[PDB]
RNA sequence: GGAGGUAUGAAAA
RNA sequence: GUACGACCGCAAGGUUGAAACUCAAAGGAAUUGACGGGGGCCCGCACAAGCGGUGGAGCAUGUGGUUUAAUUCGAAGCAACG
RNA sequence: GCGGGGUGGAGCAGUCAGGUAGCUCGUCGGGCUCAUAACCCGAAGGUCGUAGGUUCAAAUCCUGCCCCCGCAACCA
């Protein structure tokens, strides 16, 4: 209901982006999404959605009563800087940045390459 | 029929039972057309084969029995159809309106110069 | 052209109201190089215009021309197999240029019999901001809006 | 006037559908929100005070003043 | 600057 | 790399391995062009930005087609058809 | 004798449950192309097998008739 500290996960792929502000033990608080602004198709990956999904999000966070978050960057997608700087427009101050994309020790196969 | 809930609710438990009403009449007819499509092949089978016109009388019973139990599906209610369509040609200027006031008598004027086009 | 920008031919302007926005606006009315014909239709709706109101008709253009002018534009690009538009802010030159062309095309669309009445209720219309013109204007930004996902390009 | 009083919700919708794709002018006055947008209303005239304008969302900023 | 890994179009002239 | 024979294999098939018949070429490298849904750099009312048209209607004219005793002959994408 | 069918050039809806004749391909004409195909834009093509009833109204319901398809036309 009031949290102060948080950590705000932005899940960005080739085609959406996400971002997830949960508290510091990672319970969800309020989250958003490119599609789930409106945007469809190609206009998911646009960093314009991005920094929309992000302003959305932070201000459902903010009206919980949040102020501080730590951003965690994940996946490969073009709108991660966008939701960053739409988080700090927005308000939360941006504590801290870290990339999480998971990086396999070779590990499991990859799905086959495109046009083959 | 009254339902518990609100309008989706009805629309929800509607569609659904009218759903369920039309699978039943398919599955009664389709059973109807097998027996029918049996009783035929017996009807147009040669005289000498005593067993099969045998058989296609004994399902015509069972036919008989199941167009008498056979669900009627409900019309469905039909929907209004409109096709309005001009005898002439509009202009670019239908209707003039020009400095028009009115009041009916005995109360303050509702518009005043009301002008246009 | 693929050299490179050409000079821009200049304008005089407008012998009784000494605008060049004036003679911008009898050149997109004029028909044929009949500029005669073009000057008595635009002076004649300014007539009309000060007459209807009070204000200098001159202001009043000019309101109208605030009112249509656009400010971001949609300009269409091909990438790879899909075509869609991108949002472009307007010079000032192509600002009054789209002006002045709603202004007169919608005009011409009136319905009133004369052309000086039918630019004379446009130009009101338009100082007022309402009307075909700033129809136009509002459409314009609201494709650029819409399309302002693209706006990187 | 109110043209969609008094009928069944499937009536309206065909009601409304159908005046879309009519080939002619329509004055209309409704207080149905669903019905004026699928005329898709052009101009609206305000009243009392007199204001021919472009139809728009706007006409919530009237309703509400 | 150099190396390896990362739709159709007849026959003969 | 087929047939026959032989050997191997659970099988799939592998190893060995022709002839009849058919053609005047097949082929390697490199050269000059042309071409590419190759690349790089340029230009032209080429596109783009605009103005006005054609395609719609009547008629004039040329052409095809059809017809005719003849409807003379020639022109056929751009580059034939006032 | 028992069934199935007759709607545009072909194939199919619509028939039950009466109001308004459609889908697909195909054909004709014009576009695009160096040209063909594909593609794009227009147009045509049935009074619903036929003749009578029922109705205010029949492709639709009723009756007959004519066509075409499959089966049967005799068993110890
Ligand atoms: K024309
Ligand atoms: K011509
Ligand atoms: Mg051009
Ligand atoms: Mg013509």
């Amino acid at each position: 209901k009031n949290i102060e500290s948080g950590v705000a996960h932005i899940h960005s792929t080739f085609n959406n982006t996400i971002v997830m502000i949960t508290d510091t033990h990672g319970n969800a608080l309020a989250w958003s999404s490119a599609g789930s602004l409106g945007f469809k198709g190609s206009k998911k990956s646009t960093p314009f959605a991005a920094q929309m999904a992000a302003e959305a999000a932070t201000k459902v966070a903010m009206e919980h009563g949040l102020k501080t978050v730590d951003v965690t960057v994940k996946g490969p997608g073009s709108g991660r800087e966008a939701a960053i700087r739409s988080l700090q427009a927005t308000g939360l101050e941006v504590t801290a940045i870290r990339d999480v994309t998971p990086v396999p020790h070779n590990g499991c196969r990859p799905p086959k390459r495109r046009r083959v | 029929s009254i339902y518990e809930g609100d309008y989706y609710t009805y629309k929800k438990k509607y569609s659904e039972n009218q759903l369920l009403r039309e699978k039943m009449i398919i599955q009664q007819e389709k059973e109807v057309k097998e027996l029918a499509t049996f009783v035929q092949k017996a009807k147009q089978a040669s005289q000498t084969n005593h067993a099969l016109k045998r058989m296609g009388l004994e399902r015509a019973i069972r036919l008989d029995k199941k167009k008498k139990n056979l669900t009627k599906r409900d019309k469905v209610y039909k929907r209004v159809k409109m096709d309005i369509k001009p005898n002439r040609e509009v202009a670019r200027t239908p209707l003039k309106v020009e400095n028009v006031t009115f009041h009916y008598p005995g109360h303050p004027i509702l518009y005043k110069d009301l002008s246009f086009q | 052209p693929r050299k490179g920008p050409v000079a821009k031919r200049d304008v005089l302007p407008d012998p009784i109201y000494n605008s060049k926005l004036v003679t911008r606006l009898i050149n997109r009315v004029m028909v044929d190089g009949k500029r005669g014909i073009a000057a008595n239709i635009i002076y004649n709706s300014f007539d009309i215009i000060k007459e209807s109101t009070g204000n200098d008709p001159l202001e009043v253009f000019e309101q109208a021309m605030k009112n249509v002018m656009p400010v971001l534009e949609v300009k269409a690009r091909r990438v790879g197999g899909s075509n869609y538009q991108v949002p472009v802010e307007v010079r000032p030159e192509r600002r009054t240029t789209l002006g002045l062309r709603w202004v007169v095309n919608y005009a011409r669309l009136r319905g009133e019999h004369t052309m000086e009445e039918r630019l004379a209720k446009e130009i009101m219309d338009a100082a007022n901001n309402t009307g075909a013109s700033v129809k136009k204007r509002e459409d314009t930004h609201k494709m650029a809006d819409a399309n302002r996902a693209f706006a990187h390009y | 006037d109110q043209p969609t009083n008094h009928l069944d919700p499937e009536t309206q919708s065909i009601i409304g559908a159908n005046f879309n794709l009519f080939e002619g002018t329509i004055i209309v006055v409704s207080h149905n929100p669903s019905f004026v947008e699928q005329i898709g209303i052009n101009r609206m005239l305000i009243l009392p005070s007199g204001n021919i304008d472009n139809y728009s969302p706007e006409l919530l900023e009237y309703y509400s003043n």
